[PDB]
RNA sequence: AAUUUAAUAUAACUAUUAAUAGAAGGUUACUAAUAAAUUAAUAAUUAAUUUUAAAACCUAAAGGUAAACCUUUAUAUUAAUAAUGUUAUGAAUAAUUAUUAAUAAUAAUAAACUAAGUGAACUGAAACAUCU
């Protein structure tokens, strides 16, 4: 008696629920002949050797670079007491990518540059130009 | 006589491309060498 | 009690902290029903950036010769091998395809 | 084997996978939704690449912590509170907003360079700078020295 | 309830079909959810998509 | 003069001594990764000196070493991968059967 | 102030009549997101036009395969430069870091209608072959 709480035959399978179903599901790595090789897009580095080995090409390996100095104060969220700033590009057809806006921005940087914008000066401003 | 099986042949009408036009996704790898025949190659 | 209520426009409310409509009684628009006063807020969580430096501007457009983003960072910003980005034609290409 | 023989340090890096050395944050400890709001695209535009880089990884680190808590909750307790999931989604919103700002910024720089590459537009912009703010009636004496220093740095490669 | 489903998105077609049930047949599912929940988290109002 | 394996050991020792990577940094730089890893509670077959993670499926063994060192400062000496299977599942017998996600 | 009746919805198919026009699926994941401008009316707000970002893998034809997989260093090659190390032996020289010019590629893309080639048999002839 595989299941002591089922003394008589009720149609229950030895395991699982149904013995039949779809077989056209995509192949995975754990299933197939010993010569099958699915892969997990986790190795595009190096060149298989003629004998059957591998040689890491270190100009293709992937490395995650973090800034040397990390700003700890920038938390992932933002305090709710600062309103969501909005930007207006009135008179600029191309929007933030518009070249003449860039020219104006460098113009301001020339004459009285490196100056905090209106939105940065106060945490209570609702829209800002640019 | 009339040339029914040569006249009835039809070929695709390629669009006219200007220099300031979108690049087709797939293009031949070799320059065209002959003017397109009006009726194309017989398909039969 | 108020039978029915309508709205006749929108405005920015520094109390609700966002844009809200005007809530006027149906009929007379002069009688305006104010939105309720929001409850006080006290942010003490360490995962919230302080307002005074969250908004503090650090970047200025001060160059046309140096790319603000290093070249090796472009792939992370966008896909270089994008199928949706198609180029334009030239005189050479047209002559190549026109019989 | 006994753990009394160990010296597991208090500064051990894996502690960054926990919130204040807690197994799983409770409701009170979790940041409330009212007090919080994800960044806005305009706000990120006022940030340097280094700062945006710093924000990205700070977002990712807490994303790992929240992911660890979601998995523990949804694989053992089975509760559908999904408070951690919502927090992670809010961080995910900021992460792509950062990505949008960088792309728009890079495109803007390229567009400006191309626009200034045309001789007529470059000459107009330069002469406008020359006539209006430069060649003043000596109102700036040494300020123009600064003006030029930023001029060479921006338009050209002279530092 | 360990399923590892939250870490991936498998069965997109089936999930979409289940989550986009025809609106004509919602009463079929509404009865199912109602009969299978305790009375102290159930409201007598219809849901909203 | 020395075997390859001895040289590998020397490089790792040199990296730790100089406070630098104990591995070789590749040339493909990812500036804004979006991969997340889940810490897992120890099993009986583990020791207090190990840690198990649920990494992304498309994640090399080298990738985790760099991921830990550069983002967290943790140095992993030996890293080993266990990729699990996905059992067939169905919320009801009327729906199509599909495999559960594979978790690396 | 409430109720009934008939019609009207993002939320059915079929038939006729009138008008207008000739258009993504699947797999699972490091999830596959947007930004704006001009005009028209009560500082704001909708409508119309224009611009704009991202968009993983497979769907014969970059190559191959057992579809969502592997090889193709476009984060690439050549050239130049500043520096480092650095061989070579001040200069050179490549290696590296970082800039600028040139060198390059992404086919799922419907069905019905039309035209052309080839072209049956069952069946009717109360059988059958000319014929159908
Ligand atoms: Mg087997
Ligand atoms: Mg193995
Ligand atoms: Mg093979
Ligand atoms: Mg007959």
């Amino acid at each position: 008696l595989t299941r002591p709480w089922k003394k008589y035959r009720d149609g229950e399978l030895f395991y699982g629920l149904s013995k039949v179903g779809n077989k056209r599901v995509p192949l995975t790595t754990k299933q197939g002949n010993k010569t099958m090789y699915k892969g997990t897009r986790a190795s595009g580095i190096g060149r298989h050797t003629k004998f059957g080995g591998y040689v890491i090409n270190w100009k293709k390996v992937r490395t995650y670079v973090t800034p040397d100095m990390v700003n700890f104060e920038l938390k992932p969220y933002v305090n709710a007491n600062v309103p969501p700033l909005k930007h207006e590009f009135k008179g600029f057809s191309g929007g933030p990518l518009d070249p003449r806006l860039q020219l104006l921005k460098i113009k301001e940087y020339i004459v009285n540059g490196r100056v905090q914008s209106e939105g940065a000066t106060d945490t209570s401003c609702y829209k800002e130009r640019g | 006589r009339q040339w029914r099986l040569i006249e009835t042949r039809k070929i695709a009408k390629q669009p006219n491309y200007q220099v300031g036009d979108a690049k087709p996704l797939h293009m031949p790898k070799e320059r065209k060498k002959f003017p397109d025949y009006k009726y194309g190659e017989s398909n039969i | 009690a108020v039978r029915d209520v309508s709205f006749n426009g929108s405005y920015y409310d520094a109390d609700y902290k966002k844009v809200m409509p005007y809530r006027c009684v149906k009929g007379q628009p002069d009688l305006i029903i104010p939105w309720p006063k929001p409850d006080p807020i006290d942010v003490q969580t360490n995962l919230a950036t302080d307002p005074v430096i969250a908004r503090e501007q650090t970047f200025w457009v001060d160059s046309v010769v140096r790319n603000p983003i290093p070249k090796k960072a472009i792939p992370s910003i966008r896909n270089p091998h994008s199928k949706y980005k198609r180029g334009t034609l030239t005189a050479k290409d047209i002559a190549k395809l026109v019989a | 084997p006994t753990t009394s023989n160990l010296r597991c340090p208090d500064d051990h890096p894996l502690w960054q996978f926990f919130s204040n050395k807690k197994f799983i944050r409770s409701a009170d400890d979790l940041p409330p939704s009212s007090h919080i709001r994800p960044w806005s695209i305009p706000e990120l535009r006022h940030k340097s690449f280094n700062d945006l880089h710093s924000l990205w990884y700070n977002c990712l680190r807490e994303q790992n912590v929240l992911a660890r808590e979601n998995h523990l909750l949804k694989n053992i307790v089975g509760s559908t509170h999904d408070e951690f999931s919502e927090l992670s989604n809010s961080i995910r919103t900021t992460m792509w907003q950062i990505r949008h700002v960088l792309n728009e910024r890079e495109l803007a720089y390229s567009a400006s360079r191309e626009f200034l590459q045309d001789e007529s537009e470059r000459k107009k912009f330069l002469d406008t700078l020359a006539n209006d703010y430069f060649l003043n009636k000596d109102i700036p004496d040494d300020e123009v020295a600064s003006m030029l220093t930023r001029f060479q740095l921006a338009i050209f490669g002279i530092s | 309830s360990g399923s590892y489903q939250h870490l991936s998105n498998v069965g997109s077609r089936v999930m979409k079909r289940l989550g986009n049930r025809p609106k004509n047949f919602l009463p079929h599912s509404e009865k199912f959810i109602k009969k299978s929940t305790p009375e102290f988290m159930k409201s007598d109002l219809k849901e909203v998509d | 003069d020395i075997n390859v394996s001895e040289k590998i050991y020397k490089w790792t020792k040199a990296g730790i001594e100089q406070g630098k990577e104990h591995f070789k940094v590749g040339g493909n730089k990812v500036y804004f990764p979006k991969a997340r890893i889940i810490l897992l509670r120890p099993n009986a077959k583990h020791t207090p000196y190990q840690a198990k993670f649920i990494v992304p499926k498309s994640f090399n063994k080298l990738d985790l070493r760099d991921y830990l060192y550069h983002i967290y400062g943790l140095r992993a000496m030996n890293i080993t991968t266990q990729l699990l299977h996905g059992k067939f599942n169905r919320m009801n017998l009327q729906t199509t059967r599909f495999r559960e996600p594979q978790i690396k």
